[PDB]
Protein backbone atom coordinates (compact mmCIF):
# COMPACT_ATOMS: atom_id res chain seq x y z
CA UNK A 1 0.00 0.00 0.00
CA UNK A 2 2.85 2.24 0.89
CA UNK A 3 4.33 1.78 -2.63
CA UNK A 4 1.49 1.82 -4.43
CA UNK A 5 0.46 4.98 -2.62
CA UNK A 6 3.83 6.47 -3.32
CA UNK A 7 3.59 5.61 -6.83
CA UNK A 8 -0.04 7.29 -7.70
CA UNK A 9 1.00 10.38 -5.79
CA UNK A 10 4.37 10.54 -7.97
CA UNK A 11 2.30 9.83 -10.84
CA UNK A 12 -0.10 12.88 -9.91
CA UNK A 13 2.18 15.33 -8.91
CA UNK A 14 4.20 14.48 -12.81
CA UNK A 15 0.93 15.60 -14.50
CA UNK A 16 1.32 18.53 -12.51
CA UNK A 17 4.62 19.25 -12.95
CA UNK A 18 4.46 18.91 -16.87
CA UNK A 19 1.70 20.89 -17.62
CA UNK A 20 2.80 24.30 -15.68
CA UNK A 21 4.09 25.45 -19.38
CA UNK A 22 0.93 25.47 -21.23
CA UNK A 23 -0.19 28.06 -23.29
CA UNK A 24 -2.18 31.09 -21.52
CA UNK A 25 -4.26 33.16 -23.60
CA UNK A 26 -3.06 36.74 -24.32
CA UNK A 27 -6.47 39.85 -25.47
CA UNK A 28 -4.86 41.31 -28.26
CA UNK A 29 -6.96 43.97 -30.08
CA UNK A 30 -7.64 44.33 -34.12
CA UNK A 31 -9.91 47.09 -35.68
CA UNK A 32 -11.83 46.32 -38.53
CA UNK A 33 -9.24 46.42 -41.57
CA UNK A 34 -6.95 43.73 -39.60
CA UNK A 35 -9.51 40.59 -39.70
CA UNK A 36 -6.95 38.44 -41.05
CA UNK A 37 -4.81 39.11 -38.56
CA UNK A 38 -7.34 38.99 -35.63
CA UNK A 39 -8.43 35.61 -37.43
CA UNK A 40 -4.64 34.68 -37.00
CA UNK A 41 -4.57 35.31 -33.38
CA UNK A 42 -8.02 33.82 -32.83
CA UNK A 43 -6.96 30.28 -34.56
CA UNK A 44 -3.44 30.61 -32.76
CA UNK A 45 -4.71 30.83 -29.40
CA UNK A 46 -8.13 28.09 -30.19
CA UNK A 47 -5.31 25.79 -31.46
CA UNK A 48 -3.41 26.28 -28.63
CA UNK B 1 -9.83 31.25 -58.20
CA UNK B 2 -6.83 30.19 -60.01
CA UNK B 3 -3.20 30.34 -59.02
CA UNK B 4 -2.62 33.09 -61.19
CA UNK B 5 -5.22 34.82 -63.24
CA UNK B 6 -4.39 36.37 -66.33
CA UNK B 7 -7.64 38.58 -65.89
CA UNK B 8 -7.30 41.09 -63.05
CA UNK B 9 -6.48 44.51 -63.08
CA UNK B 10 -6.38 45.02 -67.06
CA UNK B 11 -5.59 48.56 -66.30
CA UNK B 12 -2.19 48.34 -63.91
CA UNK B 13 -2.78 50.10 -60.55
CA UNK B 14 -3.66 48.38 -57.30
CA UNK B 15 -6.93 47.41 -55.48
CA UNK B 16 -6.76 48.92 -51.41
CA UNK B 17 -7.18 46.18 -49.15
CA UNK B 18 -7.18 43.66 -51.71
CA UNK B 19 -6.47 41.02 -48.78
CA UNK B 20 -8.75 42.54 -46.52
CA UNK B 21 -11.74 41.95 -49.39
CA UNK B 22 -10.83 38.67 -50.22
CA UNK B 23 -10.55 37.69 -46.20
CA UNK B 24 -14.11 39.90 -46.41
CA UNK B 25 -15.46 37.63 -49.40
CA UNK B 26 -14.63 34.51 -47.54
CA UNK B 27 -17.86 35.30 -45.14
CA UNK B 28 -20.39 36.42 -48.10
CA UNK B 29 -22.13 33.88 -50.41
CA UNK B 30 -24.38 35.96 -52.62
CA UNK B 31 -24.05 38.92 -54.00
CA UNK B 32 -26.50 41.36 -55.82
CA UNK B 33 -25.13 43.70 -58.56
CA UNK B 34 -27.19 46.60 -58.30
CA UNK B 35 -26.41 50.36 -60.12
CA UNK B 36 -26.37 53.05 -57.24
CA UNK B 37 -25.58 55.87 -59.98
CA UNK B 38 -25.84 55.68 -63.14
CA UNK B 39 -24.19 56.21 -66.30
CA UNK B 40 -26.92 58.37 -67.96
CA UNK B 41 -26.38 60.52 -64.50
CA UNK B 42 -23.16 62.61 -65.59
CA UNK B 43 -24.66 65.04 -67.85
CA UNK B 44 -21.54 67.87 -67.72
CA UNK B 45 -18.72 64.60 -68.12
CA UNK B 46 -18.03 62.23 -70.94
CA UNK B 47 -18.56 58.69 -70.18
CA UNK B 48 -18.24 57.16 -73.07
Amino acid sequence: TQKAIDGVTNKVNSIIDKMNTQFEAVGREFNNLERRIENLNKKMEDGF
Amino acid sequence: ERANPANDLCYPGSLNDYEELKHMLSRINHFEKIQIIPKSSWPNHETS
